């Protein structure tokens, strides 16, 4: 791959993915081991703490990233409050593209679950969320979505023009302008045979927003039933509005 | 308000 130098800068805070997967798996195993035979977390609670740990890893990614790290804390907060669930969705779909296989979901822990298990055991709301996510993964697999493009999309999600009241809105405009330009340069040089790749990638962004909102809605009802564990980042973001 | 600010997020971002 020829890579725009800007995208090389963006790539510098990417984690070693399989290391992070293993760290999260080890965390969840330690959580369950700290618990007696009878106080073990439920599947749903374990999956919430997995999403929680993923969010920590996302926050560590953003706080250390070029550009983001020059913002004041209160600007950082505003950005992340806007995109946290889009970034968890984006993280998820990219993981399915590069580590996953058709027919199963690849969890951040490295474990795989057949969608047919989920279809037979989950309710309609979760099933519909899984269906929509699958459509998105299908699109991104079809496009041969890669790490260079993924990091551009993360930045375009994070530096959102939807966010009001920023102290440094100019940096958001700069990220939008310069990351779009780098992404187009990248796709045109590396996937010339896909003449519309740039625009097809960009068309996934409102779809990621929609999914993220449906996901928040699902978690919100699960919270209303007391089922979401608390004292964590995940539940705080959900309540921040 | 401050009540809805996510405490854990703020703590993470505030760290040097
Ligand atoms: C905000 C977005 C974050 C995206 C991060 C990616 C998360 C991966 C999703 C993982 C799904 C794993 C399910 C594997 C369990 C196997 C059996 C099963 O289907 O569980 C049923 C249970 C009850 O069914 P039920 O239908 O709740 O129960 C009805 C009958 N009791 O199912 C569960 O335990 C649900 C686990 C999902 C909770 C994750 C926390 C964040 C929530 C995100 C919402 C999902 C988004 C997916 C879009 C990609």
């Amino acid at each position: 791959a020829s890579i725009p130098h800007l995208i090389l800068e963006l790539l510098k805070c990417e984690p070693d993915e399989p290391q992070v997967q293993a760290k999260i798996m080890a965390y969840l195993q330690q959580e369950q081991a700290n618990r007696s035979k009878h106080e073990k977390l439920s599947t749903f609670g374990l999956m919430c703490k997995m999403a929680d740990q993923t969010l920590f890893s996302i926050v560590e990614w953003a706080r250390s990233s070029i550009f983001f790290r020059e913002l004041k804390v209160d600007d950082q907060m505003k950005l992340l409050q806007n995109c946290w669930s889009e970034l968890l969705i984006l993280d998820h779909i990219y993981r399915q593209v590069v580590h996953g296989k058709e027919g199963s979901i690849f969890l951040v822990t490295g474990q795989q679950v057949d969608y047919s298990i989920i279809a037979s055991q989950a309710g309609a709301t979760l099933n519909n969320l899984m269906s929509h996510a699958q459509e998105l993964v299908a699109k991104l697999r079809s496009l041969q979505f890669d790490q260079r493009e993924f990091v551009c999309l993360k930045f375009l999600v994070l530096f959102s023009l939807d966010v009001k009241n920023l102290e440094n809105f100019q940096l958001v405009e700069g990220v939008q302008e310069q990351v779009n330009a780098a992404l187009l340069d990248y796709t045109m040089c590396n996937y010339p045979q896909q003449t519309e790749k740039f625009g097809q990638l960009l068309l996934r962004l409102p779809e990621i927003r929609a999914i993220s909102m449906q996901a928040e809605e699902y978690l919100y009802y699960k919270h209303l039933n007391g089922d979401v564990p608390y004292n964590n980042l995940l539940i705080e973001m959900l309540h921040a509005k | 308000g401050a009540a809805s600010r996510p405490a854990i997020l703020y703590a993470l971002l505030s760290s040097s």
